[PDB]
């Protein structure tokens, strides 16, 4: 998320001051995250549930 | 030894998910017509960049937290002690190594 | 820091499988010969 | 022959402490002949020149 924010929105962020920019870009980061969180919960679950 | 295989997996999965998802990103930006056979050495510092300090880091905590119960102990120690500090000094060497 | 112990290790690729290999070896070792025992560590 | 009831039989000699270190050394030149490609690999990397 810092680097989210890091991001193109950064050179921004000093400007542009926009809602649909820290929108974009912590969507970002969302698909990003979701796609190995996604598979951890499942190890877990599925793991600690035997 | 049931449950650091549980704390184990999670970040186990981490440096190759961003790995994965860093080379997708990469085979996305390239011509697909010529290739080169270095990609499989700079995947490893990408992965590298933004994942030591993370997960390393991050589970360098699972230790300091994990000590707390084995301060306290008489048999409690020699019980969820040991399952404490394996799974630390693993993760410091065995993240490089499963980052390799 | 914490990056270049990463970055030499992306290096001798050789060694650390090899020093793997040794931790492998030596927890394959370990794992069996170390008292085994339903005993519920002891107590006063 | 039959053992009388009452007694038991042992079997040691020379080779008590014979069958252990020979045995051992086949535990232990597999370990030093990985420590010697260690060091050999260390200075030429060249696997044919180890």
């Amino acid at each position: 998320l810092r680097h989210a924010i890091e991001a193109v929105p950064s050179l921004n962020n000093p400007q542009t001051f926009s809602e649909q920019k820290l929108d974009e870009a912590l969507y970002h980061g969302a698909v990003l995250r979701v796609r190995p969180k996604a598979m951890t919960v499942a190890v877990i679950i599925a793991g600690l549930l035997p | 030894i049931a449950i650091a295989v549980g704390a184990m997996v999670d970040a186990a999965i981490v440096m190759i998910e961003n790995a994965h998802k860093r080379l997708e990103e990469w085979q996305h930006q390239h011509p697909d017509a010529t290739l080169d056979n270095k990609t499989r050495w700079q995947v490893i510092t990408d992965a590298s960049v933004e994942v030591g300090p993370a997960l390393f880091i991050s589970l360098l905590i699972i230790t300091l937290s994990f000590i707390p119960i084995f301060t306290l102990e008489g048999q409690e120690g020699r019980l969820f002690g040991p399952l404490a500090f394996t799974k630390t000094y693993a993760m410091a060497g065995a993240a490089l190594l499963a980052i390799v | 820091m914490i990056e270049w112990i990463i970055r030499r290790s992306v290096a001798n690729r050789f060694l650390v499988l090899m020093g793997a290999l040794f931790l492998s070896i030596w927890g394959t070792w370990t794992i069996i010969n170390t008292p085994v025992d339903a005993l519920p560590d002891l107590s006063d | 022959v039959q053992l009388k009831p009452g007694t038991s039989v042992a079997f040691s000699g020379q080779f008590e402490l014979l069958e252990r270190a020979n045995h051992k050394l086949k535990l232990m030149v597999p370990m030093t002949l990985m420590i010697i490609f260690v060091l050999l690999y260390l200075a030429f990397r060249r696997v044919g020149e180890a």
